[PDB]
């Protein structure tokens, strides 16, 4: 039982480059 | 020595949008299963 | 009293005593010792976070943006500076030979990617790599505007071009395509060393794009301030025929380089002349 | 056909050097330079009391450079909620065959005070300022009068906007204002 | 925009908050607890009345004899003025390194010219040559 | 160079024998010199340091839009490191020449 | 059937991704190199690169619009991409 959902937000990659 | 540096392309990231063109080929199948 | 006493010389032991290091001598410490250094001698302050003056040649580009991902960092050694983070290198080289079909081949640098000076006398090494960058960019930069030639006037002067070879033939004895490589890519034969094609001919290539910049950057200052060209505001005063109105402008890039290193192996033709009156 | 604004100011004496160090790193490259002029305002009026905008004030410096005036007057309606704008003109002229012109057309001069100054380049604009020098008729504001000068055809003049924009760069001791 | 006005409300702040930490240490200036005129209890009121320093007199000397190297260090990060607004002298090290090449560029040429003296030098001597 | 100098001196009188002198007095309960001192520098000093802080904080401010203050930001010093490359290269080529005339000769 | 899936899935991927970042590229170049000179985009939609980049540039050729193109047709891995273009070999050098 590792997981019961449907996940495809934890990647999240983050920009922070704000020019 | 490398667990918090996450580098970003932004570039090639169309490759998320072919992400969801796999699962719809054919979906993961769940186990419920830890052997 | 007692207590406070205690209390006191136990602040003063912590602010006074271990932060005494550069008080007494310079030692190591990016404390108020290195970030101001670099900052006098490279940039300016500027705050999109803690990015300050990024070296990108913006002042005179007109080609391309890229900022600066600039910021301290710690590490446990002796004498360790902020270290600050295309991040590679780049060599310019140009060959004539006698011809090449499109063909690969162990052409450009192998992994033995441009041989260079050590650079063993002291000097920062965060600024060489600062100063690596700034060439490697202006590398990208006189790359993409040379390859502006497909495009180009393409007239009296045929030539093929793809990505990083631009092999070219003026005359049917001289070659072309000045190359470049990226050395970032190496975690760890008799062909290379050609006719003379060194370093003396690319640095006037080099230098020519500064030099465009520069003629199209001088302060107007005509009269007061129509704000203009000092040769166009100045054409008024005299009846210059067509032909000084062209040329109040010209033409740029491949097309100088084309002629002079023509005109170089010209000289060459005139050379044999010389040992051919021995013949 | 084009059409210039403004957006001029003044400063202190003692505090010009604190400025105009901040006014060379604003939008030029390098190099910042200066320049004296001469002023040679003329009046072209006699008939309905409206003259032409004489003010011929060219540099006095190296030869060669020609002497001209510039079209401005007769400020015309519009710029909602915008700055100073009048559709105006340039003209360039020989040298000194101007002022021949001038006179032979039967025409006086209107001022012999000149005013000595710097300049800066802006973008898509540009900056001057001056002061006014207390000379005789063979040789005094005691105030370095600045401005911000643009000319363009008419467009969208959308830019204007971005000269407000150097309105916020000039916050210590400059702002805008107009004339009546 | 002004940021800076945010920087200086704070150091004022701070500096406000250490004077006012080095003026809390005088609220025995009243009285020097002479005499015993503790009426409920004299062993664990009127005794513990400075006993308790940690709670009454340390807790407050902590925080103020922290907040002043860590405002100096905060005003001089934050604002590392750098901002001479003229580099007076570091336009001059472009002409410094202006001196280092145009003499050098001199020199070069120089050498040339030694080279060119060496060239003629040379140029007659292989004339004699009848090979 | 002199904001700074300012700035190094105003770090360097930051952390000032005023807060180490606040635990001197206390400890002497067996004699009462020039002790007063230990009083005046409890609050003017700070005072003063506070002063100078808020007059430094109230500079020029040359950021103000976007990216002002410049002063390198320019020409070839670049060119100047080419040209003493050029000068290496004419070394290299001096030196090739004289080994080739001394196996000449 | 793991290993015929692990081949499939990988394929189709790594064919996919490849497609993509050669447009990528196309788009790049057509910014930097050559634009509107000769560019002319047919992808429609996934799967398959569609160029057009040799073409009535002064309509004066009149072929003239046979341009190349890949695709994957969801088919055996025997063939790499299945390229085709313009009439071929319409000389006999290089093979």
């Amino acid at each position: 039982p590792k997981k019961k959902d449907v996940e495809f937000l934890p990647p999240q990659l983050p920009n922070d480059k704000f020019k | 020595k490398r667990k918090e540096e996450p580098s970003s392309i932004f570039q090639r990231q169309r490759v998320d949008a072919l992400l969801i063109d796999l699962r719809q080929k054919f979906p993961p199948r769940f186990v419920q299963q830890k052997s | 009293l007692a207590g406070a006493a205690q209390i006191l010389l136990k602040g003063a032991e912590r602010l006074t005593k271990s932060v005494a290091e550069n008080q007494e001598n310079k030692l190591q410490r990016d404390f108020n010792s290195e970030l101001l250094r670099l900052r006098q001698h490279w940039k300016l302050r500027k705050v999109g976070d803690k990015i300050l003056g990024d070296l990108s040649y913006r002042s005179a580009g007109s080609l391309f943006p890229h900022h600066g991902t600039f910021e301290v960092i710690k590490n446990t050694d002796i004498d360790l500076d902020k270290k600050i983070p295309l991040e590679g290198s780049a060599y310019i080289k140009v060959s004539i030979q006698k011809q090449a079909p499109d063909i690969g081949d162990l052409g450009t640098v192998n992994l033995f990617k441009r041989p260079l000076p050590k650079s063993k006398p002291g000097s920062p090494h965060w600024q060489t790599k600062l100063e690596a960058a700034q060439n490697v960019l202006l590398c990208k930069e006189i790359f993409a505007q040379l390859s502006r030639e497909a495009v180009q006037i393409k007239s009296q002067i045929p030539h093929i071009v793809v990505k990083n070879q631009i092999i070219s033939q003026p005359f049917p004895s001289l070659q072309l395509s000045i190359s470049l490589c990226h050395s970032s890519d190496d975690k760890k034969a008799a062909e290379k060393p050609g006719q003379e094609d060194h370093l003396y001919v690319l640095e006037h290539n080099l230098h020519l794009l500064i030099r465009e910049f520069h003629k199209q950057t001088v302060m107007p200052h005509p009269a007061s301030a129509p704000f203009g060209h000092k040769r166009m505001r100045l054409s008024g005063p005299q009846a210059f025929d067509k032909n000084e109105i062209n040329s109040i402008q010209s033409t740029e890039g491949l097309l100088e380089k084309i002629i002079k290193q023509a005109k170089h192996i010209f000289l060459r033709s005139r050379t044999a002349a010389t040992i051919d009156s021995l013949a | 056909n084009m059409m210039e604004y403004l957006l001029q100011g003044s400063v202190l004496d003692h505090s010009l050097e604190s400025l105009i160090h901040r006014l060379r790193g604003l939008c030029d490259n390098m190099e910042p330079e200066t320049f004296l002029d001469h002023e040679m305002v003329f009046l072209l009026k006699g008939q309905q009391a409206s003259p032409f905008v004489l003010r011929a004030r060219r540099s006095m410096d190296r030869a060669g450079a020609p002497w001209h005036l510039r079209y401005l007057g007769q400020p015309e309606m519009g710029d909602k909620n915008r700055h100073a704008l009048v559709r105006n003109c340039v003209d360039i002229a020989t040298s000194e065959n101007l002022t021949d012109f001038l006179m032979e057309m039967g025409f006086r001069m209107d001022h012999e005070f000149v005013a000595k100054g710097h300049l800066f380049r802006k973008g898509i604009m540009k900056v001057v300022v001056y002061k006014i020098f207390r000379i005789l008729v063979p040789g005094l504001s005691l105030s370095y009068l600045v401005e911000l000068s643009v000319v363009a055809p008419a467009g969208q003049d959308m830019v204007s906007d971005d000269m407000r924009n150097f309105a916020e760069q000039l916050k210590p001791l400059v702002h805008l204002e107009k004339i009546d | 925009q002004s940021k800076e006005t945010l920087l200086q409300s704070y150091n004022k702040r701070l500096k406000d908050d250490i004077k006012s930490i080095m003026d809390n240490f005088t609220e025995i200036i009243k009285t020097a607890k002479i005499e015993d005129e503790t009426q409920v209890s004299r062993a664990t009121q009127g005794e513990q009345d400075n006993y308790e320093m940690h709670v009454r007199a340390a807790n407050i000397v902590r925080a103020g004899e922290s907040l002043m190297k860590l405002v100096s260090d905060l005003k001089q990060f934050l604002i590392l003025n750098d901002f001479p607004s003229v580099n007076e002298a570091i336009d001059q090290r472009n002409q410094q390194l202006r001196a280092l090449q145009e003499e050098c560029d001199r020199k070069l040429i120089t050498l040339r010219d030694e080279v060119s003296i060496d060239l003629y030098e040379l140029e007659e001597e292989y004339y004699s040559s009848s090979s | 160079n002199e904001r700074l100098r300012a700035l190094e001196d105003i770090e360097r009188e930051i952390g000032a024998i005023l807060q180490n002198a606040g635990t001197a007095i206390l400890e002497l309960s067996k004699e009462k010199r020039l002790l007063d001192r230990q009083a005046a520098a409890f609050t003017t000093s700070v005072q003063h340091v506070e002063a100078e802080l808020s007059a430094q904080i109230r500079y020029l401010t040359q950021v103000a839009t976007g990216q002002p203050h410049e002063g390198s930001s320019y020409s070839s010093r670049k060119d100047c490191q080419m040209a003493l490359k050029r000068v290496d290269y004419a070394r290299l080529k001096i030196s090739d020449v004289a080994r080739t005339c001394e196996q000449m000769l | 059937k793991p290993l015929q899936d692990m081949y499939n899935c990988l394929h189709c991927f790594c064919l996919s991704l490849q497609l993509e970042v050669l447009h990528s590229q196309t788009l790049m170049l057509i910014r930097e190199r050559w634009g509107d000179l000769v560019q002319v985009e047919r992808y429609h939609a996934g799967k398959s690169l569609s160029l057009s980049v040799w073409n009535q540039q002064v309509l004066g050729r009149k072929a003239s619009v046979h341009k190349v193109t890949i695709k994957i047709d969801e088919n055996d891995v025997s063939k790499p991409l299945q390229i085709f273009h313009d009439p071929p070999l319409p000389a006999s050098d290089s093979k």
